[PDB]
């Protein structure tokens, strides 16, 4: 037969049941498929179908082909070529039969696979369950069944949503068409009763839409008659009615995905574009004759048995991710461009280009590049599915659940991304500008220019001059803000005037409550003074020279008064609540004088002004005189109150955004929700990522190399007591730093109420 | 038989080597404090050396009785092992499924 709607494996080995379409009708049919396998030796043997072969391995090779029955009846049942005899290891043996068929047959295809080779218009059914509320529907019936106000709200909510979605329904009415009755319910026997009644009304010629993100999928297949062809999918009844009326657009989108990807409708998942990318990449890899590292059973890339073992390169590859993000703090009287960036992963994969043993295979990378060029061209021609694919590639290169996931691939892509971000910085600086900040999503650039109204032409020139270089052909360079004047120490602690004044300071959050308003007020005064001085200098014509003189004496008067008030009231139960220093994530250190903490913060912000250090320094002295603190006393030195706890490369799937998020320096809204869209993140997912980071650091401590404490050589041997240069061995990750990391983890867990991470921390000790 | 020879090679390696992980830490990292728990120096009286990739067995070597119950579900049979401490017998057991 010459078109497919579903594959699924029979109970017996090597046999598929298949659902095919011809002459209008769906038909059930059955295919017999061999298991292709590769084996490797460093000696010849050929006792037995077996064939000598050649194909690139992942970083003497024979192809082998059996029906799965005899393979199973030999491999773990008989002394055979599958046992010992210098096998360096099987490779593709994990690929399930239907997952082989989906690659080599597609949709545009008992019956032997040896002779098989490479307008929907039918009925739909529906079963979405919202855990008690198993909900049922047919595209050829007039009532909806729900398991255990109801009727009234259902009828009018249907009418309302139907009115809201008339054209959207009508344009897909022929796929799925509308008013209906309803009924609301040991009770799980009804599900088998309903599904059997459906089968009796339609033995074939109808398609079943299963479930939605509150999944119970496997138990669903237990209650459901397993023999249907099924599209698997992963007073608040508005949700349900909206899904019902969404159905036709879903079928349209799925048909578009299938017709593009050449994948049957039942097998692909809307929930993971990574799987579509997997099957398509697998097709091109085998068509370019690469031995395929597809893994069905585990995340790890199936290199044969060797992926079971620990390896120091592999563990470094898996553990490591952090960009060498640049942060040049200072005051900037120049205009600063807030350059947003996107498509850096896509751009670098496109613009990319043993002796090297953790590089991903150059052949497979070439296939990924050429295939991404193919997808990109089809996105330029507005294949919406191809654009959705290219946007989703950043997930697939990182997602361990991808069938062709490889740690070396993730790392090869990652460090290429790093190198290209540095080359982008090199280009911007080569154009005479200077970089305030840079990471994988953003660059802030000093312009060597003084007014935004002069620069709206020059900025677009600059951005175009970058993107016209071939190295950056595909970047989404976007001037997201214009800063007239910028005070900057990190991306959680800055203020400036934009073209209108904004101020955000994690520094502020660690001051006691009575002084937090005071800090903001003086920040506005400092910005106003810097502005007045900038424009004053520009009317006379580093422009900041003398800006302290517009407010210094008022500031010292104010601080004398506040010091008197603190001596009056810090002890007082009437006022002590506003002098309590807050407990916070990454709360670095203790402090005994909160006014001194405010003054330290204000002086530190002003000491960012590289041109003017002397006037701020003298003002800092005369302020610290108020406390009888010496100018260089360690009590008066500024150390950042926030200890960063960054989770690298966190993914917002709703907009495919790859952000490092800092649980201490970020504001809580930027932790619990995205910062390009504003969808919220799942709490258990987030705790899981923190546990992955915690265990990554414990492992990274335990697997570390030791280093000689005076000549800094690495300890190359297993049983020396000290280095041959007489120096003792010391860790490259000293224990103190790891205790500090665990301390910030316990603080973060206590504050945000992360129960699972807290249990993990507790189970380390106890 | 190949199975006997390889399992004898396994247990004889482990007990002569006296230590459950003879491999370098670069091939199997150990928490440095707890390496004393992998060592066997007064050889145990019995060892349930469960290994997913060898035949079931109940060898004796230097008086140490070493039993591998193997994979739970193998060749359409569920498998489990009944060690009798007061006689050191080892009755293997199975269920077809
Ligand atoms: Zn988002
Ligand atoms: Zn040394």
């Amino acid at each position: 037969t010459w078109e497919v709607l579903q594959y699924k494996d029979s109970g017996e080995p090597g046999v598929l049941e298949v659902f095919v379409t011809i002459n209008g009708k769906v038909q059930n049919i059955t295919f017999h498929i061999p298991k292709t396998i590769y084996m490797k030796f460093k000696s010849q043997t050929m006792p037995l179908l077996i064939e000598k072969s050649s194909a690139s391995l992942p970083n003497q090779l024979f192809k082998i082909t059996l029906p799965e029955s005899v393979f199973l009846e030999e491999k773990e049942n008989c002394t055979s070529i599958f046992n010992d005899e210098n096998v360096l290891g099987v490779f593709e043996g994990t690929i399930t039969p239907h997952q082989r068929a989906i690659m080599d047959l597609g949709a545009s295809v008992g019956f032997e696979m040896k002779d098989l080779s490479m307008g929907f218009s039918m009925d739909i059914g529906y079963l979405l369950h919202f855990p008690e509320f198993f909900s049922l529907f047919k595209s050829w019936g007039d009532t909806i069944t729900i398991l255990v106000i109801n009727a009234s709200s259902l009828g009018q909510i249907y009418k309302q949503m139907f009115e809201k979605k008339k054209g959207k329904i009508e344009t897909y009415s022929y796929l799925v068409d509308i008013n209906f009755e309803f009924v609301y319910f040991k009770l799980y026997r009804r599900l088998s009763q309903e599904t059997t009644k459906l089968k009796e009304e339609r033995g074939l010629q109808f398609l079943l839409l299963l479930q939605s993100p509150f999944i119970t999928k496997l138990l669903g297949t237990i209650r459901l008659l397993n023999q249907m062809p099924i599209v698997k999918l992963s007073t608040l009844l508005k949700k349900l009615v909206n899904h019902v009326l969404s159905s036709g657009s879903w079928i349209s989108h799925l048909i578009k995905l299938s017709q593009y990807s050449n994948i049957p409708i039942c097998n692909l998942r809307l929930d993971s574009m990574d799987y579509i990318i997997d099957v398509l990449y697998a097709r091109k890899l085998k068509k370019e004759n690469i031995v395929l590292w597809w893994n069905e059973k585990a995340p790890l890339p199936d290199h044969g048995g060797i992926q079971n073992d620990f390896d120091l390169n592999t563990s470094w590859i898996m553990n490591d991710s952090e960009f060498p993000k640049i942060n040049n703090s200072g005051v900037y009287d120049n205009v600063v461009l807030d350059v947003g960036v996107d498509n850096l992963t896509v751009n670098t994969i496109l613009t990319s280009a043993e002796f090297v043993h953790d590089a991903f295979s150059n052949d497979a990378l070439n296939v990924l590049r050429g295939m991404l060029k193919e997808w990109w061209d089809e996105a330029l021609k507005e294949n919406s599915t191809a654009d959705l694919l290219v946007n989703s590639l950043a997930s697939w290169v990182q997602n361990p659940n991808a069938k062709l996931f490889d740690g070396l691939l993730r790392y090869h892509v990652h460090n290429l991304t790093k190198k290209a971000l540095l080359q982008l910085v090199n280009e911007f600086s080569a154009l005479g500008s200077t970089i305030v900040y840079a990471d994988r999503n953003q660059i802030l650039i000093k312009t060597n220019k003084y007014s935004p109204e002069n620069c709206y032409a020059y900025s677009q020139y600059m951005m175009k001059a970058v993107r016209t270089n071939p190295m950056f052909s595909y970047l989404d360079l976007n001037i997201k803000r214009y800063w007239d004047l910028l005070i900057w120490m990190d991306k959680f602690n800055f203020s400036g005037l934009a073209c209108t004044a904004v101020s955000q300071w994690q520094l502020k959050k660690f001051l006691s409550p009575i002084y937090q308003p005071e800090f903001e007020d003086w920040m506005m005064i400092i910005l106003d003074s810097m502005l007045k001085t900038k424009q004053s200098y520009l009317k006379l014509n580093n422009s900041l020279n003398g800006f302290s003189h517009l407010f210094s004496k008022p500031l010292m008067k104010r601080v004398k008064k506040l010091f008197k008030n603190q001596q009056e009231f810090i002890l007082d139960p009437q006022y002590e609540a506003d002098y309590v220093i807050p407990v916070l994530p990454g709360s670095h250190l203790n402090v005994k004088n909160p006014l001194l903490e405010l003054v330290k913060s204000l002086c530190h912000v002003m000491l960012l002004s590289k041109s003017t250090i002397l006037e701020i320094r003298t003002l800092r002295k005369e302020l610290l005189k108020i406390f009888e603190l010496r100018e260089f006393a360690k009590v008066a030195e500024f150390k950042d109150p926030s200890l960063s706890l960054v989770v690298p490369d966190f993914l917002c799937e709703y907009c495919f955004f790859i952000s490092d998020i800092d649980f201490c320096k970020a504001a809580p809204e930027s932790i619990f929700s995205c910062v390009r869209c504003h969808k919220a993140f799942n709490q258990v997912l987030l705790q899981e990522h923190l546990i992955q980071k915690l265990r990554s650091d414990i492992e990274s401590y335990l697997i570390q190399d030791l280093r000689c404490s005076r000549c800094h050589k690495v300890k190359r041997d297993y049983m020396s007591a000290h280095c041959p240069c007489a120096g003792a061995w010391e860790g490259t990750l000293p224990r103190e730093s790891i205790v500090q990391k665990l301390n910030v983890f316990k603080q973060v867990a206590k504050y945000y109420g992360f129960d699972i991470l807290l249990s993990c921390i507790a189970d380390l000790t106890i | 038989p190949q199975k006997v020879q390889e399992t004898r090679k396994l247990v004889k390696t482990i007990l002569d080597q006296g230590h459950l992980s003879p491999f370098l830490d670069s091939l199997r990292p150990i928490s440095w404090d707890l390496d004393h728990t992998l060592t066997l120096c007064p050889i145990p009286s019995t060892m349930v050396l469960c290994d997913t990739t060898s035949a079931q067995f109940d060898l004796t070597y230097n008086g140490c009785k070493v039993i591998n119950p193997g994979s739970f579900i193998h060749n359409r049979r569920a498998r489990y092992m009944e060690y009798v401490p007061s006689s050191k017998k080892t009755i293997q057991e199975e269920i077809y499924i």
